[PDB]
């Protein structure tokens, strides 16, 4: 549960 | 970098989850409440109702 | 025949009598006041006294009082002579416009249409409101029930609905003001002369209204129903009239029930209420019914108390009809309006063999995301949406959307919404909610889809947002 | 003897059950040996019972018990303006007996649907907030309903204390007397409550019964249907009232001690069955009649206290299906220092919009909608950063106008003067500057145009409206003002 | 009158007289039994029966046991020579000491000053107390929530303010046990007899104990807090002072009166209170108050039932106080003393409209910097103290100084404190306070202000400190 | 009838909840004091003795047999409620349906975990 | 008899709830008035009576005590129910016990943050 981390680098990476 | 960002990250949002918790732990309290003083009410008058049909 | 006041508790009044007995539901008139007053006869206590409920304030009654069996029950004028005119419990008019004369006069009190005596057709009725229509659409000749708790939009929601369907009806129309407020009687009855339903010069008026209101001593409020009722029944049997029958609000009726109730000397039953609840509710809203002979479409607003929907009275409601609106607070306060709650409203109509598989699919799927929607709540709670799934914050977006959408401005609260009211037409909210479900707007904000009317004014709401 | 008379057969749990009185109506008001009063509540083929309106310490069995021949009743006339009543009518500033010359029963039933008419005409509380966002019309039945201490009766008194500009005024038709009827309250408030109404020269308008922490139930039941029908001799005569009912809760709670005690069957919160009559019938009663019968009124504002803001309680619910909109002052904000602790969003008016003036409807229209595009934005969350010109913007309007709104106590404001201040807010005036300095600019402004301007002020308040030149003249004054005013 | 016992069913005893009926809430005597057998009148049955309340055991009471009226309520001692005694609920001596003569006596039921009695104002009473004359500021005639039970200075502070009271207002003190639990009272006496506010040697007592111990029945534990009363009352009707009055605790005054009223077999009401809960206490509150001649001002002892602050017992409580106190075991977890809470203790009297601008300010001040160091504490702890600006770092360093000053030594622990006790002037407190905040002492160390006066002490501490 | 002539039959009583409301009132109006919840204290006797007749009859009685399919209606899907467990343990099991299911796309709303049948694969065909 | 001799005795009453409910069946069968829990107005006073007569005397009196230590079974550990209402009100402290604890290897169950000991210290040794 660290915010929108991982998810912002995820969608940026597609 | 990618440190600051994330360990930021988790502070704020950790901030706001507990502030979700408490305001969540008031209202339950208040549910229980209420329905804590119903049940009591609920019961009596059902006893009282009772007692006086004899 | 002659009785005598016997006892005297708020509206229960015993009355004795020496030689003829008045059997129950019959009307005696009490004897020696300035004005008129009713005692219906509830029941035999046996040693010659009955004991009788009365239909106005009992204050100055006095024992020993000379009573009149009146031989019949509550009779009130009907036919087309009440149409346009403001009437009683008792059938007097309270529109100081003269005695109502009519041919004949009815009883307020009738057995219930049998079961040969059914009709099973189903049409539906399209309101022009998005939620009512695509998800628990009412239907012709049907029974609607709109159910709130305090200032959530029962009223709002039937004036809306008499606005959009009741204005442009055929037949005529009967509403019944039952235990609510007085000032929107007056609102009404000024409001109806002004769009010509009721007109005080010639013969055009095609309302008929009844009325016991909030002021009322218990036993009329208890009967007003009964009344407005009967006046229905007249236009359905007598005329193969096609009706429109409104009533607000149905529940003051059981609550009236419940107020001479332990003064009948019964033991109560849950919550206080009157054991003969249900019945009580049962020989009176199996009258209000559609038959082979004629159709009564009605709408009726029922309070719920405290907001329980579970209380007895509500509760034992749902069973008599055949679309219900349930209003939800937690809406309203969220600023949805109507205030419908879509998971909790239903209709007999939705059915795929009647509303077409199209608008059945819409129907089902706009429940499926909102049910999905719930589901993922808890979580979004605590934790927002961060942690959710890619898919998941779509059913989310969606849900979000389609929520919104469900929103939508009523003329008749066109003061509070600041914003023009909208009547959408059902093929138009079919559509909306398909590309809405469809992913075809996944790109335009929430915002842009609160309090519309057609998805198109949706899109437009978007532009200029942006 | 007993076609007249009474003696009692047994007192206990405040319900007298007198043997003979073979005459009595129901209803009827009868008296006790000991000049205590009563209501013929049942009449039973042996048997009285009757509820006794004080102590029933003072009834024994035994006692004398005599009829009136007069149903419950109370004195009403001008001649109560400035006095301060029990339940009864009875006057408790021990300044001297009521010359009364009419009477008036309790229990009258409200006027029906024919007689009366839309509200129309405004009823100004001098309250920002209220008068421009929950407009209350002459007789309507506006409810103040919030927990315990978040300035529910402060409502009442600025309202009440507004109405001297009128009374003290030029047309009758532009006033209002006020009533307050006080139930289950502590007389040392009822005591200090005049005080402040007599040091501002309201009592000379305002009647107030009282039925205190102190006084049997059946008093503290009775006293709003009393009040009531001294405001209804105003509503009846071309005149206008204005009543308050402090609290119709603990009318409630009196009800249902009474209620509890003869037995009948608890309910909902042990409530009997007709609490909700109890309050219907008695807020029935205020209204607006139309010209034909006479255009005078009755407002009523009758106060509720909620528990926890548990606004879903069923003496609660009872109220707001009762009334025409209601006032939720809430405790946070209460404390956050917003105050009127005045809940925008939740409070309704359902009825007063006609009734509000157009001015207001100028500046006020404008103002939830710039409040209603702040109430999203603005957040449980205190620490949240933010991007987009446009909702951020918004978010800077709500601070102000919200500043704009927090008034004090015994200040109420002209009409003209809310216009005025509000026009301020409304049109950006106070945009470039600090949410600390609302506050006194407001006062400061005030003062200026008030000292000032009277010029404008008297065309904006005799208009009724904001002319071209007005608004014009309006415009550059807050923009001089603002010129020189020092941060 | 002398009337026989008819029946006797547990505390309720019920007599019958055969000329001349006993008014509700005479006292009845009970006629030979080895003790005094109060009973209480409180219906009138009929039929010559009154149905009275025991105020003690009914143990060996036979059917026609004789019983004598005594034609009046429970009347008690009252005066001087009870300053110092310890009372029954009908007067009575349980201490030991001989009989309590004083002049009059006077009956406990009794009604409340006349609203033309009533003061019109509000009026601060000074306690000497930092805490509580800064920021809960007691009111004359007014009634205060004392919140927090053991280990917390509960009984030291009830003991300094009855001296206080004595000092600064020539006024005297009652204590009424409302369900005392016999081990506690004991306890109490010898404490404040070590602490002098009782001398059995004297006649410088400057507080009347009366007790109701839960042994004894409903009715017992229902009055004694209105012997209490009657005696306080005295102390002002009489002697015009300005009398103190303590009921420990409220709560076992409005449960003793449910007791009763099942006793009396009287239906009960929400949560199982009895349905007279709001008149049982308004009919006792409402005698505490400012009169004319005096005034008598309250504290109440508080147990919240269930922490449910909405439960009626509590709720209905709320109605008539005007300021609580609140003990906390964290504060003197810290050494803190009197633990008086700073931020949750309150006061109707805090408005600049009562208080005055600077008093309101003051406190007002004292307050928000109390509050502001709370928001850093978490930092500090954390990120460690020094991210702290010039201001940031005031703000503690004076909250710190302040949160001392707020504490103070009490001349009721002199037995072996060995430090002497201050009763600080009002004027004195918000001269001090103002100051800090002012900055005055901002130089000046934090010991300098633990355990002190005014801040004339403040500065010497200091210098006998470096 | 059918069942004691070596026929089949199968009754719905739909519903009895309704029919508990109408015994309360018939009840509670001859002045026999109210119960739980304001019910007759018998209430489960007056279920009991009702589905104990359905019956399958053995071959000496003809090997008819009775089936019922009683519907009990809850509250806020209340299944622990006190009339909906008083006929749950006069039943051979149950049949749970819930409006959660049924909006999520699961129709029949059948809830599994909570539905039983006490008769298990004794009912079923082999291929079943 | 030993309290009052100079004596210390030691008591155990196992338990008070089960006496209470001795007592709230005999007053409902003499059909006294029932309040919440049909307990009787008097419930309170007969265990406040009976828990009274615990006490340290004095010498002057003997110096005997009587300890007393009295069982009330929560349910549910709803230490707010009536009759576990009134003991914790007339007791100087409680002894609080709890399942979870029990089960999580706490034995004896003691839930040490909620019990308490009004007496205190002045009870303990020195050296404890
Ligand atoms: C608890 C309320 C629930 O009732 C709903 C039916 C949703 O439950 C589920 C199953 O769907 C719910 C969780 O949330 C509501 C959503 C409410 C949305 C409110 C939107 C308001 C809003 O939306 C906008 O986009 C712009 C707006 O103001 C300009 C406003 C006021 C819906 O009514
Ligand atoms: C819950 C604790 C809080 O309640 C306070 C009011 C503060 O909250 C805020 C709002 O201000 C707080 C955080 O810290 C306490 C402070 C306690 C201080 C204790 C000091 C003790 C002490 O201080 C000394 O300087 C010397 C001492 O002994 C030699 C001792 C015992 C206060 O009372
Ligand atoms: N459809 C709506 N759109 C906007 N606001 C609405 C709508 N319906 C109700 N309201 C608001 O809610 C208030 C109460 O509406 P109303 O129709 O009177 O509720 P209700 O159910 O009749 N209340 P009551 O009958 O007292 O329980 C209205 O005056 C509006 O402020
Ligand atoms: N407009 C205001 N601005 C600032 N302070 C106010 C305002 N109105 C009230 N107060 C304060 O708020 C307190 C409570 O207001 P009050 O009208 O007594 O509330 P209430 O809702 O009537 N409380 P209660 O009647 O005790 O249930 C007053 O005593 C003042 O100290
Ligand atoms: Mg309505
Ligand atoms: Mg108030």
């Amino acid at each position: 549960l660290c915010g929108a981390i991982h998810s912002s680098v995820a969608k940026q990476m597609k | 970098e990618s440190t600051t960002s994330e360990q930021s990250a988790r502070m704020t949002a950790m901030d706001n989850a507990s502030k979700n918790a408490s305001e969540m732990i008031d209202k339950l309290t208040l549910t229980f409440n209420r329905t804590r003083q119903a049940v009591i009410t609920k019961e009596l008058i059902e006893i009282i109702s009772g007692a006086a049909a004899l | 025949t002659t009785g005598r006041i016997v006892a005297v508790i708020g509206a229960v009044v015993d009355v004795q009598f020496d030689e003829g007995l008045p059997p129950i539901l019959n009307a005696l008139e009490v004897q020696g006041r300035e004005t008129r007053l009713v005692l219906e006869v509830a029941q035999h206590l046996g040693e010659s006294t009955v004991r009788t409920i009365a239909m106005d304030g009992t204050e100055g009654l006095v024992r020993g009082q000379k009573v009149l069996d009146s031989g019949a029950p509550i009779r009130i004028p009907v036919g087309p002579e009440t149409l346009g005119r403001i009437m009683n419990v008792i059938g007097e008019p309270i529109d100081e416009r003269g005695p109502i004369k009519t041919k004949q006069f009815a009883a307020i009190h009738a057995e219930a249409p049998e079961f040969v005596e059914m009709s099973v057709e189903q049409e539906i009725l399209v309101t022009g409101i998005k939620v009512v229509d695509l998800l628990a659409p009412y239907a012709k000749g049907g029974k609607i029930g709109l159910f709130g708790g305090a200032g959530v939009g029962k009223t709002v929601l039937i004036m809306e609905l008499i606005n959009n369907v009741a204005k442009a009806h055929g037949g005529y129309s009967v509403f019944a003001g039952v235990g609510e407020r007085t000032r929107e009687g007056n609102d009404l009855y000024h409001e109806m002369i002004e769009s010509g339903v009721i007109n005080l010069k010639d013969a055009t008026s095609k309302v008929a209204l009844v009325y016991g209101q909030m002021n009322e001593p218990p036993g009329a409020r208890a009967r007003v129903a009964l009344t407005g009722l009967t006046v229905a029944e007249y236009f359905r049997d007598q005329e193969g009239q096609d009706v429109l029958l409104f009533i607000d609000n149905i529940f003051r009726f059981t609550q009236a029930g419940s107020e001479v109730s332990a003064l009948l000397g019964r033991i109560p039953s849950a919550v206080g209420y009157q054991p003969t609840l249900a019945t009580d509710m049962g020989t009176m809203q199996e009258r209000i019914t559609t038959t082979k002979k004629g159709s009564i479409t009605s709408v009726q607003a029922i309070y719920v108390p405290a907001d329980d929907l579970t209380d007895p009275a509500p509760a034992t409601t749902f069973a008599h009809l055949d679309a219900t609106t349930v209003l939800s607070r937690a809406i309203a306060e969220l600023g949805i309006y109507p205030a419908v709650d879509p998971l909790d409203s239903t209709s007999r109509i939705m059915d795929p063999n009647i509303v077409g598989s199209e608008h059945y699919d819409v129907a089902r799927g706009v429940q499926k995301i909102l049910q999905d929607y719930k589901s993922l709540q808890d979580i979004i709670a605590i934790l927002g949406m961060d942690e959710l799934s890619e898919e998941d914050k779509l059913t989310v977006s969606r849900a979000r959307k389609i929520q919104r959408f469900l929103s939508q401005p009523f003329q008749v609260a066109e003061v509070f919404t600041g914003h023009l009211g909208k009547l959408v037409p059902l093929k138009e909210t079919i559509k909306g909610f398909q590309q809405i479900l469809a992913g075809e707007y996944d790109h335009l904000p929430e915002q842009a889809f609160y309090m519309v009317g057609p998805i198109e004014e949706a899109v437009a709401k978007a532009d200029k947002l942006a | 003897d007993l076609e007249e008379t009474g003696r009692v057969l047994s007192i206990g749990d405040g319900i007298a059950r007198v043997h003979g009185l073979r005459n009595v109506q129901a209803e009827e008001m009868v008296e006790f040996s000991s000049g205590l009063k009563g209501m013929s509540l049942n009449l039973e083929p042996d048997n009285v019972g009757v509820v006794v309106f004080g102590n029933d310490k003072l009834i024994k069995e035994g006692d004398i018990v005599k009829r009136t021949g007069a149903i419950v009743d109370v004195p009403v006339g001008e001649e109560l303006l400035g006095r301060v009543v029990d339940a009864l009518g009875n006057a408790i500033d021990g300044k001297g007996p009521i010359g009364s010359k009419a009477r008036r029963r309790v229990g009258l039933k409200a006027p029906g649907i024919i007689p009366r008419i839309s509200v129309r005409e405004p009823m100004q509380t001098g309250i920002k907030a209220v008068d421009s966002l929950v407009p209350i019309g002459r007789g309507q039945r506006e409810l103040i309903i919030g927990d315990r201490q978040t300035g529910k009766t402060s409502i009442a008194i600025d309202t009440i204390i507004n109405q001297k500009r009128f009374n003290d005024g030029t047309d009758e038709k532009k006033k209002l007397y006020c009533i307050y009827v006080a139930i289950g309250q502590k007389r040392s408030t009822v005591a200090q409550l005049v005080k402040r109404l007599t040091d501002a020269d309201a009592m000379k308008y305002t009647i107030v019964v009282s039925a205190t922490a102190s006084d049997a139930a059946p008093l503290q039941y009775l006293a709003p249907y009393s009040g009531c029908s001294m405001g209804e001799y105003f509503r009846d005569n071309g005149k206008h009232a204005l009543i308050i009912y402090d609290d119709l809760s603990k009318q409630a709670v009196a009800y249902r001690q009474m209620s509890l005690l003869l037995r009948r069957p608890p309910g909902r919160e042990a409530y009997p069955g007709d609490v909700f009559y109890l309050h219907s019938r008695l807020l029935e009663r205020a209204a607006k009649m139309n010209d034909a019968f006479g255009g005078g009124s009755l407002t009523a504002l009758p106060v509720i206290e909620t528990q926890a803001g548990d606004v879903s309680a069923y003496i609660p619910t009872n109220v707001i299906s009762i009334t025409d909109g209601q006032i939720f002052l809430e405790t946070e904000l209460f404390y956050k220092g917003i105050r009127p602790a005045i809940n925008v969003g939740l409070s309704v008016s359902r009825v007063g919009s006609a009734a509000q003036t157009r001015a207001m409807k100028q500046v006020a229209g404008t103002m939830k909608l710039e409040l209603a595009q702040y109430r999203e934005v603005a957040a449980f969350a205190q620490f949240g950063s933010d991007l987009d010109a446009a909702t951020q913007q918004l978010l800077s309007r709500g601070v102000r106008l919200t500043e704009l709104l927090k008034q004090g106590q015994y200040s109420p404001m002209a009409i003209e003067e809310q216009v005025a201040v509000i026009y301020a807010g409304v049109r950006g005036y106070l945009d470039k500057l600090e949410p600390s300095k609302i506050t006194k600019f407001e006062n400061a402004f005030l003062s200026h145009v008030i000292s000032q301007h009277q010029a404008l002020l008297g065309k904006i308040r005799t208009d009724g409206k904001i002319s071209e030149e007005s608004d014009a003249k309006l415009k550059e004054i807050v923009t001089n003002f603002l010129a020189g005013f020092e941060a």
